RNA sequence: CGGCACCUUACGAGAAAUCAAAGUCUUUGGGUUCUGGGGGGAGUAUGGUCGCAAGGCUGAAACUUAAAGGAAUUGACGGAA
RNA sequence: GCCCAUUCGGGUCUUGUAAUUGGAAUGAGUACAAUGUAAAUACCUUAACGAGGAACAACUGGAGGGCAAGUCUGGUGCCAGCAGCCGCGGUAAUUCCAGCUCCAGUAGCGUAUAUUAAAGUUGUUGCAGUUAAAAAGCUCGUAGUUGAACUUUGGGUCUGGU
């Protein structure tokens, strides 16, 4: 067996573009080139996007581990999208409150689901300009409402 | 294998089969030495010489080896009419 | 408590098999394992891993445990012991025993020019167990032992100092995995440089040499 | 508009973190050479590292050939010079094989604590942070100097300052100080 | 000499069933075409094109999910023997 | 470590712990000066003051595995939460929330998204296609890609080097 591919010596072009043929099976490379973060995804393929709270929803996780994860439906501001983002550690959402300015990121994935929050794909970072994090510690304070 | 100026290192210097090369291994469990004593006049087996000959593993394995043996022996000059050149 | 069954062991007792260098070299079976912990009184003996093992049952399973010993020193001698019990110690014991029994040579070869002593493979050697490739190429000097851990480990015990490895394949059937870097170092002795195109004597055995002393009385 | 200043990021993470055996041998590496952190046996290492991937590169040309001849007998110069490699052991093939304790060893770190003037590691880093020992007689406060070995015999106390003994120094003169207002 | 075909060892292979090719592959390169890149969403949407139609060829993404598979091992089971 | 170990013990020699205490520096701060400088700052240089746990105070993350390090104590009791993944939670939590310990990195360390490595999971080097995804149902066939062996081999005679 010559094994598939063409082992000439003037083979080139065709070994190129058989290879190029074949990236488009790649998910990753065909995400790259055609944009699908930039015209989908709601945040723009950025890390970061500021959005509304709507309001504060729990939602209850996928199966083994049961409970309501206290999530928020956000409204990103820069596309108009609405989009759910988890709410971190103890209480924290109460901290976030109702049509606050909140600062998302990413839940890890690359997209997709985090673990049993199904239909969730964001942190809640910074709401009104804070940290959740500072807030749960108390090492920095909240600027009042 | 000769550092420097000589100083054999690696030791365990392998015996290599009679018939085909083949370096016989360490746990080479189905090479064989044959030992062929040394002929003499009028009866005669002479105590403590012999032709030695190792044979590697996959020539047994294979069946090729006894044939292998005997074109050894011919070549030695063990044997006569027993191992053609031709076949 | 000594006592030997097999003429290699007995001859062993007496005093008239050195090192286990000879019985390399006539490829003389070990089934017993006291022979090698005589020959070769350094010998480490490292655990790889336990995997507990189940069959099933009519009621519940049946769990063992498949205990992966790597042995050696640091003269160029390794052996690999696999045995699955249910006592754990137990197991490991055997493992053990298997590693010494198995205790196999290393041709430990120049990353490029002689100068002073040997902590490379000779040449690119591999082995293969299952879908487990373990590729060893010899390095330069220094370099270390760069490997899968357990790889490392065995290379260490070896007493290779530096080599370059390719492990492909599932490596994390570390067993598997192990088993095809034994194979690897052993193929070292048995591919053929032109430094042996040199014929050899063929030296009588131990075995036939030493037979009065060996077999029972 | 003038030119970017260049910079490396030299000194270089091992590639896993938690190699239990590895972090071991790093902290009796420290322990021997008094380290404030991983950090320096990471950039000595890296500094090593360069040093056998040259040896390599000169490796892979024929000795005998004319950049390998030049360049490898000039760095193995410089190791000598150093301190690092010996004087037996000046064939290329040798540095190839230094390891990072030898490296460490050549400090001015160790070279206080190996030629007395300190007591105990720690201390002699701590009398170099301070002010005092002069390599020549302009005052090094670096532990990971790398002593010249050339200039390892001119390691002094500081010309200035006490041990050395110029002046006493601070504590001495408050007592002093004390003594007199008694 | 030719196509529609068993046994052992495999040193050759192979994840193994097995394979005299599914061998001469980490000791990696005889010459070529074609196809595949976790599962689903989906042979769908869309556009093309081909058709009397039914359908065909061509062929997505969003979104979703930690398994989907394969081979076998021991079990358990079977209105199998 | 031990001169000796009729029981001790000196402790002749070397190391670690105590809000003991004591002498010796220190520059981080400040600050005449002088340096710098276009003028300044800041640096380097100095006088003078400035360290003893109350400071002249190191944070970040983690402490089941992957993966370095707690079967510690309470608070909780499918909750609230952690958890990249595996997963932990249902009155015995080493995974949640606090103290102590402890680990890792250290003036840095985490998170997010990209991206490179790892990925021989894009393969020319270097993958797979009997069954795991994969051989067009079959043959024909232009481009392309490839394509049997054969023409000057061998010997001498000097002559430069390394
Ligand atoms: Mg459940
Ligand atoms: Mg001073
Ligand atoms: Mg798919
Ligand atoms: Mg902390
Ligand atoms: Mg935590
Ligand atoms: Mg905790
Ligand atoms: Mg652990
Ligand atoms: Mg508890
Ligand atoms: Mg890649
Ligand atoms: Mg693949
Ligand atoms: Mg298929
Ligand atoms: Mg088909
Ligand atoms: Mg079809
Ligand atoms: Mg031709």
């Amino acid at each position: 067996m010559g094994k598939g591919k063409p082992r000439g010596l003037n083979s080139a072009r065709k070994l190129r573009v058989h290879r190029r043929n074949n990236r488009w099976a790649e998910t990753t490379y065909k995400k790259r080139l055609l944009g699908t973060a930039f015209k989908s995804s709601p945040f723009g393929g950025s890390s970061h996007a500021k959005g509304i709270v709507l309001e504060k929803i729990g939602i209850e996780s996928k199966q083994p581990n049961s409970a309501i994860r206290k999530c928020v439906r956000v409204q990103l501001i820069k596309n108009g999208k609405k989009v759910t983002a988890f709410v971190p550690n103890d209480g924290c959402l109460n901290f976030v409150d109702e049509n606050d300015e909140v600062l998302l990121a990413g839940f890890g994935r690359k997209g997709k689901a985090k673990g049993d929050i199904p239909g969730v794909r964001f942190k809640v970072v910074k709401v009104s300009g804070v940290s959740l994090l500072a807030l749960w510690k108390e090492k920095k304070e909240k600027p009042r409402s | 294998m000769e550092n420097d100026k000589g100083q054999l290192v690696e030791l365990y210097v392998p015996r290599k089969c009679s018939a085909t090369n083949r370096i016989i291994k360490a746990k080479d469990h189905s090479s064989v030495q044959i030992n062929i004593a040394q002929v003499d006049e009028e009866g005669r087996a002479i105590p403590g010489e012999y032709v030695t000959y190792a044979l590697s593993g996959y020539i047994r394995a294979r069946g090729e080896a006894d044939d292998s043996l005997n074109r050894l022996a011919q070549q030695d000059g063990l044997l006569k009419n027993v191992w053609s050149y031709s076949r | 408590g000594w006592v030997p069954v097999t003429k290699l062991g007995r001859l062993v007792k007496a005093g008239k098999i050195s090192s286990i260098e000879e019985i390399f070299l006539h490829s003389l079976p070990v089934k017993e394992f006291q022979i090698i912990d005589q020959l070769l009184p350094n010998l480490k003996d490292e655990v790889m891993n336990i995997k507990p093992v189940q069959k099933q049952t009519r009621a519940g399973q049946r769990t063992r445990f498949k205990a992966v010993v790597v042995v050696g020193d640091s003269n160029g001698h390794v052996g690999l012991g696999i045995k699955t019990a249910k006592e754990v110690a137990g197991a490991i014991r055997a493992g053990i025993i298997i590693a010494k029994l198995s205790v196999i040579p290393i041709r430990r070869g120049y990353w490029g020019t002689n100068l002073g002593q040997p902590h490379s493979l000779a040449t690119k050697t591999s082995g293969k167990c299952g879908s487990v490739s373990v590729r060893l190429i010899p390095a330069p000097r220094g370099s270390g032992i760069v490997a899968s851990p357990a790889v490392k480990k065995l290379m260490q015990l070896a007493g290779v100092e530096d080599v370059y490895t390719s492990s492909t394949g599932s490596t994390r059937t570390l067993e598997n995995t192990l088993k095809a870097a034994f194979v690897a170092i052993g193929n070292t002795y048995g591919f053929l440089t032109p430094n042996l195109w040199e014929v050899q004597a063929l030296t009588p055995s131990p075995m036939d040499v030493y037979a009065d002393y060996a077999t029972a009385s | 508009p003038r030119a970017p200043r260049t910079y490396s990021k030299t000194y270089s993470t091992p590639k896993r973190p938690y190699e239990s055996a590895r972090l071991d041998a790093e902290l009796k590496l420290a322990g021997e050479y008094g380290l404030k952190n991983k950090r320096e046996i990471y950039r000595i290492s890296f500094q090593l590292s360069k040093i056998r991937r040259a040896a390599r590169d000169l490796l892979t040309r024929d000795e005998k050939d004319p950049k390998r001849l030049f360049e490898g007998n000039a760095l193995i110069r410089r190791l000598v010079r150093i301190g690092v490699l010996s004087e037996d052991k000046k064939k290329l093939d040798y540095v190839l094989a230094l390891k990072v304790e030898d490296f460490l060893e050549r400090r001015l770190q160790t070279q206080v604590y190996k030629l007395g003037l300190a007591k105990s590691v720690h201390h002699a880093r701590v009398l170099i942070s301070q002010r005092h020992i002069a390599v020549g007689k302009q005052i090094v406060n670096i532990p990971s100097f790398m002593v010249r070995l050339e200039s390892e015999k001119h390691i002094d106390f500081a010309r200035t300052s006490p041990f050395g003994g110029a002046r006493p120094g601070r504590v001495a003169r408050k007592r002093a100080a004390a003594a007199g207002g008694e």
